[PDB]
């Protein structure tokens, strides 16, 4: 059985998964409360709940979740809310001072204090698999409990399984906007987890989700809310055929297999293509042939970034729906026809198809419309060194006076750890300058 | 959890938090008498931030209330809240403090802080989690400025690990009533400099102007502006009570806000404030909080920010809003204005975003800045205070209480000394 | 898009607005308080050419009121419209100008200029995508001339790409009701060439000639002169709030009306404009608004255009009319009458067609001349100065004020010198 | 599949396109709402509605058009007007401010601000094309976004088309009237990318077609909405043989075969010879003799010109309804049996047929009657200079004294420029100086 382990850390985290399990329970068709209604006599498991809902007896759904926070403000809108009986208990963890934007204390001064807790959990649900296929870790990047709990937990989950896929769903400072003054330390801090630990992390941010919601959708003003039920239709599409049938389906580890080439150039972007408002979704085409264009274009990436500036290196396609695969084909010649969209010179069986016949759900109340194919587009490519570069930028001036440094140090770390991270965050980037250029002779 | 001890000392910082407890008592519907009378489940939620629960669903006040006279004590229970304060807390001796700095903070402060301290441990034992404190004080008195930072110093022996702010009343030359209100000042910013993690610092000259120019009030009293203070120390710590989108406790403030230590110097801001009459021509929204909130004329210390640079700020907006204008209008300020924020920051603003407005109006705001045009405020204190020190002027109403002269040239010392650290984190690339 | 701020100085700019302001307000359907009450779906599409939208569907104007005086101010809160306008834009001191140019640009409109620039640019940076601006101003007064010229020299320096025009009233010697009224309109004619991109000169004289032989009225009131004006202002920027068959923007117009720069003084003028009860014997055709837009006594200023040769014309005509009786018409007039238009540029004219007309008529007309018979205002000014400045006459009370005579004698040279500027691209070939 | 692409530029350039948009609605049968209805259980393609409109699914036809303008004034008119859901949303371009009657602003400051969104929806109607022919593009010299900014796509579109054909249709001024005082700048400048970068332009002008009207339509008083229903009728004939069936189609690269001789002599001058209205369609013999001979006549021309002036050096008639071709070929051999239609002496085989079946549409609430055959004249002749003269004159008169020159050179161009262009403008008038003279020894 396909099962799989969500894990939400920190307000970003918590605040994704209820836009994520908001849409399972819609998929699957289980009502707020756990049940599914009584006109499914049914194979439960041929509609596959069984990845993302261990069924109690007595006809109940429980999600494979855990929800942790250092503060207890968010989870508390899940108690009540509206989910208040679909999640158990134990399984949302709260603290009672948030790290409050200091990596510091979500590793070590606070983060140790719930860290057996939260373990503990885990291997509850760890025990209640049967065929478990890897955990599904979400956070922010630049925060506390984001970055510093989150750098905690990869480090005892590499020691107690190991073996098992860990993918990150992380949310990566954007250029202009940001929240926090403290951003870039949080984000140079959690460099030696995400690279080491996760084994394949995938970066999105506000900037290059706001665009899409103004351009592709014409929301004037998105909120949060709008943003991470775009976070959860890539999520639904690349756990998708686990637990669906369709031609061509791709497990968790048939990603890395044939995304990741060296074990540290494993980052790579997503895009989603007919984000499509419902009134232009009429006047519409959106055959197999526009939606795959769709994803390489460079406006439509979900991170802040250019891929004309640097070279793919592996795609993998996700298609969802009345998708037939010669269609396909006939796509992906013509994208290998284009010379905007430069491969490396050692990829030269380019990319993956996926296919899945289960489309995609409208979310009631949702700003997507209601399409019959879409594509998830997990590709690597080099520039998403560049988002890298400005970045290293930001921590590079306030790091040369040393500004914000006597919070840290008072909390459980040394200055010294600074020009670690640094330094390790300048390898990747020379990896990538590494893995792009072809060799002669 | 994360709750908030008050410590409100002398006449001003009494009457200040007697109406931050009318506005606090107002946003969790707790009548007069202590019951409670809201209608939204959110108001008591979180509502043990401020109030222990009593005896047959009351709720009372975590405030300790100091003076070193009886009459402001007398005045606080005979005004419209005096009955929602426990009667144990209101401490006070019947000598005064003679607007005076050392007879407040070594004769008969010393005296009174034994039985001061002794009651701060009874609040902070029966909370779950403590987060913090807070003075409301007034520098330049005997008691606010005095018996202030004698609280203050003997709870960070305490209690080394918590949020200590003070919402502190610094004078101003156009605006005095009292003589020897420099050497009360000088002698109290020594003491906030090494034992404070904020100090949202407000002058009363500010305070009128916001009346007369903003607000368009006719006769202001310090009912009015006893009132826009207290709408500030009721949006710092918002996110703390109420859910939001993005959530910004007092630590997390004060992480991102103070870029050295020793720089913890704050200027507060509403928004909106408008007169009576003109709120049907201005039309609320993020663009209209985000221009009141980065005016000069909308601060509540009385110095220009364009003789200075931002280091950081901080804007907590309380309702349904949105999230892009607010992370668009945050940066379309630091871009047009660039030159007014330390460079060698990106992106000096904090956004805090609750979802909780206050109960009359839609989407209000907050603005806290740490700029370095603050030194405009301690070198008009430490020219007047080098004016009368030079000659020895009302010397012998402090030396005859114990104080001696090295207690002053060091005081005013160390106001000197960190004029020259906003100085140079000003200027100089 | 395409936003306008109205900069209403004075006395007589003041009037000349509150009667603009209620001519907009019923093309829109504008109630006196500020709600809407029209029927025509196009009278909401643009309405932020001129209106902000506020809290409940309200809709305040973008006007900013200028005077160094507080009682033309009580005036237009008192009319029939004081209720539309925002109170924050009403910018007046209290010691008024004298009817002296340098008492407003120099002592107390300096004084002053800081604290409406201030507003200026709240109205400004609100806007989507800012067009430009407009005053309204008198050349012979304190306000009109002098802190009308101080608060347009100082909007180049910020704004320098925004089409900046005025509607400005010029003095005659026919018409006097000022003794210094040549040295307050010289001084800001030299301010007018070096600042604006056009400029709608009208004078009171050819306003009464209007009103005495076209429209047979008998006793004209100021109310009558400023309506006639309020329905040019309107005209003019017409194409920019209604759909048409042709349209001009602010900027189109000023491409094709200015040859030269410093050439950009323009007569106003309208059509129809019958007396009651001579209306049943008019029938409204193109070649009717034709005859009326050349006619001499249907200009706003007081000049003839027979002393000289159009350079180019613009003509705006509102209401469901054709294309070719528009370009047939515009070209039998710059045929039949060819010798009074200047020959190197072929098709002086052009043409603008809405297709909304005024509220209670169909097709207007608007015309808009650019006549090298304008050197007959500059020169009837530049004797009555050189014929006073030669005796020095009324000169203490401008020297007294900061100013000395070399301010002068530049701006008399200034004015002197396009009058030899119209003149050369009058004549010779 | 035929498709073809209109590009709709400036006031003039939109304008037009919703009297040709009116017209192809009714041709094929499409509510203004783009639904064919019910009772059309045909081919559609065998009506052919797939050279203008692209079949959404679900029953839509949406239209292979571009609205492009830098006011927002003109396209706000199509929402809503009546086509508020004919035209796809995101093909409707607005700037904030136009170009103002200023080639500088329209080609320098304010057109490359948009030029990359028009440029970018096209490849979305250019990937969407099977058979793609070429470009339409409407617009008018003598405007600032008509010919400021169509200079500045035209350059763009032949990089990156180049071998497509661009038809172009302008309006040229007109030698008495004028609307704008610097209407002859603005047409020196749109010189070079007319002769350079466009294969085939058009030319017509509003009094040519006021006269039209007048004379052989009977209407006293004619208004644009009157004159852009007879540029339809061209445009409506010249490409229908794309899209219905006949004997003798003609395909938009059969007229540069045998419209144009030289690659710079390629400025044709168009008629339609049954202008008549519905009174006076009756006491009719509106056969096919009669009707080739009304194009060949002076007063009838879309432009002021005279073609007894200069000679003819090919024509090219198309004809649509009840034609018989022996018919034709017996009203040519009159033709060229007058004396007064001067052919060159090197064409000798004069000019191409070209029928149709499918009769011309009444527009309701048109001017046109309902006519049984019509023809367009496609016929280059060296007359055309004639117009060309009558406006380097104007040109010459206001440029001697560098009149309206500083607002052009504030804005992004400099005053060599004027130089260039006319000198560029008169080598193409001494080419036809040079292509009508017959040669000797
Ligand atoms: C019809 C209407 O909308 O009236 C508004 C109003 O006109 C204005 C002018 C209010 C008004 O405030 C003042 O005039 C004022 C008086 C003394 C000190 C400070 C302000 C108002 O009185 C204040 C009142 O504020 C509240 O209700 C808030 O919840 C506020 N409450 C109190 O301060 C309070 C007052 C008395 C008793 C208990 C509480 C608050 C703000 C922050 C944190 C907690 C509470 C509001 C919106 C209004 C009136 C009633 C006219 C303004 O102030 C506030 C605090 O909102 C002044 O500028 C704003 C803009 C408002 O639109
Ligand atoms: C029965 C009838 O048709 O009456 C006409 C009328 O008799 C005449 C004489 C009107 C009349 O105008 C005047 O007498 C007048 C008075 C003071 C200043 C200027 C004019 C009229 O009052 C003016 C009025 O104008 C309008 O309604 C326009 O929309 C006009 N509105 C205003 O000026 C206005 C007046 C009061 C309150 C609000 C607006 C307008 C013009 C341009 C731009 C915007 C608005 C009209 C057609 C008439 C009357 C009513 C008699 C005329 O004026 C206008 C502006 O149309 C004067 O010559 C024209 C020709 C009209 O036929
Ligand atoms: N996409 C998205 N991003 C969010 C959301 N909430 C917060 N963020 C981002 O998360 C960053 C900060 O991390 P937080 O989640 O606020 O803080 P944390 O991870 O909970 O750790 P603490 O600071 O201790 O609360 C901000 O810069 C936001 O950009 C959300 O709901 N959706
Ligand atoms: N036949 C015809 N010609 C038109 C029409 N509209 C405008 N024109 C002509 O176009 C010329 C000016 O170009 P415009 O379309 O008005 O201006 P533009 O191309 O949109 O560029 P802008 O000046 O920036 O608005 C005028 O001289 C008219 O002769 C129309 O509807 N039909
Ligand atoms: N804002 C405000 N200031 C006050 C109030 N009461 C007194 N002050 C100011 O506080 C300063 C002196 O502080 P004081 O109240 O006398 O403190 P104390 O004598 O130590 O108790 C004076 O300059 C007053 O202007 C008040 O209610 N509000
Ligand atoms: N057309 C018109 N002219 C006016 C009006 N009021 C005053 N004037 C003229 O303006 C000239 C003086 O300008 P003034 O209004 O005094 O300007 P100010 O003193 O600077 O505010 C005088 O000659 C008046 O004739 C008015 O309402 N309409
Ligand atoms: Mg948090
Ligand atoms: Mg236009």
């Amino acid at each position: 059985m396909r099962e799989c382990i969500s894990i939400h850390v920190g307000q970003a985290g918590v605040q994704i998964g209820n836009a994520c399990w908001e849409l399972y329970c819609l998929e699957h068709g289980i009502q707020p409360d756990g049940q599914m209604p009584s006109d499914k006599t049914i194979g439960g498991g041929d509609d596959s709940f069984n990845t993302f809902f261990s069924e109690t007896g007595a006809g109940k759904h429980v999600p494979r979740a855990v929800f942790v926070d250092l503060e207890p403000t968010v989870i508390d809108e899940v108690r009540t809310g509206t989910y208040r009986q679909l999640f158990h208990p134990e399984q949302l963890i709260t603290g009672k001072e948030d790290a409050a934007n200091n990596y510091a204390r979500g590793h070590y001064t606070i983060g140790k204090e719930i860290i057996d807790l939260v373990l503990d959990r885990i291997r509850k649900l760890a025990d209640q698999c049967t065929g478990l296929q890897g955990f599904l870790v979400f956070h922010s990047f630049g925060g506390g409990t984001g970055s510093g709990f989150t750098s905690l937990l990869m480090e005892r989950l590499s020691v107690d399984y190991g073996k098992k896929s860990k993918l990150e769903f992380s949310i990566y400072p954007a250029p202009q906007v940001s929240t926090a003054v403290v951003e870039p330390y949080n984000s140079i801090l959690t460099t030696h987890t995400t690279l080491e630990h996760s084994d394949c992390a995938f970066m999105v941010d506000n900037e290059a989700i706001y665009d899409i919601c103004r351009r592709n959708l014409d929301i004037e003003r998105p909120t949060y809310t709008n943003l991470n039920r775009l976070i959860s239709q890539i999520v639904s599409s690349i756990t998708a055929s686990l637990r669906f049938d369709g031609a061509l389906n791709v497990d968790l580890t048939e990603f890395q297999t044939n995304l990741v080439p060296y074990p540290r150039i494993h980052f790579p972007l997503a895009t989603y293509a007919p984000v499509i408002s419902a009134e232009k979704a009429y006047h519409e085409q959106l055959s197999v042939a526009e939606i795959t264009n769709a994803c390489f274009e460079p406006a439509n990436q979900m991170v802040k970034c250019d891929p004309r500036h640097g070279k793919y290196m592996a795609c993998c396609l996700l298609y969802r729906g009345d998708v037939v695969p010669k269609d396909v084909n006939a796509a992906i010649a013509t994208i290998k026809t284009k010379r905007s969209i430069q491969f490396v010179d050692w990829c030269p069986t380019g990319f993956k198809v996926g296919i899945n016949y289960q489309p995609p759900t409208v979310v009631p109340g949702g700003d997507l419309a209601k399409v019959q194919r879409a594509v998830c587009m997990l590709s690597n490519t080099t520039a998403i060194a560049e988002a890298w570069a400005r970045l290293d930028h930001k921590f590079d001036l306030m790091y040369a006076k040393r500004a914000f440094v006597h919070w840290y140090v008072g909390e459980g770390m040394e200055e010294g750890e600074f020009s670690e991270a640094r330094e390790d965050m300048a390898a990747l980037e020379k990896d990538y300058e590494e893995v792009g250029v072809d060799s002669v002779e | 959890m994360r709750e908030i001890v008050h410590i409100q000392a002398g006449q001003c910082g009494n009457q200040i938090g007697a109406k931050f407890w009318e506005v606090i008592s107002d946003e969790h519907g707790i009548d007069p008498t202590g019951s409670y009378h809201g209608d939204s489940d959110l108001q008591l939620e979180r509502i043990n931030v401020y109030y222990n629960e009593a005896t047959g669903n009351k709720y009372v006040p975590r405030a300790i209330l100091v003076d070193l006279e009886p009459g402001t004590m007398d005045s606080v229970r005979s005004g419209p809240f005096g009955q929602i304060f426990r009667p144990d807390n209101f401490v006070f001796g019947q000598s005064g403090a003679g607007n005076n700095w050392a007879k407040g903070h070594y004769t008969e402060g010393a005296e009174l802080v034994d039985s001061v301290l002794d009651v701060v441990r009874k609040e902070s034992e029966s909370c779950d989690c403590l987060q913090g404190f807070q003075l409301t004080h007034s520098l330049g008195g005997g008691t606010g400025s005095g018996m202030g930072t004698l609280l203050i110093s003997k709870i960070r022996e305490e209690y080394p690990d918590r949020i200590m702010n003070t919402f502190s009343v610094m004078p101003s030359p156009k605006v005095s009533d009292t003589v020897v209100e420099p050497y009360n000042a000088t002698l109290s910013v020594h003491q906030l400099v090494e034992n404070t993690d904020e100090t949202y610092c407000i002058d009363n000259e500010a305070l009128y102007d916001i009346c007369f120019r903003t607000l368009k009030l006719t006769t202001p009293t310090y009912g009015d502006l006893n009132h826009l203070v207290s709408a500030t120390m009721s949006g710092v710590t918002t996110c703390l009570r109420f859910p939001g989108q993005l959530n910004a406790d007092l630590r997390k403030l004060a992480v991102n806000m103070v870029p050295f230590p020793r720089l913890h110097f704050f200027m507060p801001g509403f928004a909106p404030l408008t007169s009576r009459g003109s709120q049907q021509y201005r039309a609320l929204t993020v663009p209209e909080l985000t221009q009141q909130m980065f005016d000069s004329k909308n601060m509540m210390a009385a110095c220009d920010p364009r003789h200075g640079r931002y280091l950081t700020v901080a804007a907590i907006f309380r309702g349904r809003m949105s999230m892009k204008e607010v992370d668009e209008q945050m940066l379309n300020v630091q871009n047009k204005n660039s030159s007014y924020f330390v460079e060698w920051i990106p992106n000096n603003v904090k956004t805090a975003v609750c979802d909780i407005p206050p109960r009359g109006l839609k989407m209000s705001a907050t603005f806290i800045g740490n700029s370095t045009a603050i030194q405009e405020l301690f070198k008009r204190i430490s020219e007047q205070f080098t004016a009368m020190f030079r000659r020895k002027a009302f010397l012998h109403w402090y030396t005859g209480e114990g104080m001696d002269e090295m207690e002053f040239t060091e005081a005013e010392s160390n106001m000197n000394d960190l004029v020259s650290e906003y100085q140079q984190y000003q200027d100089a690339t």
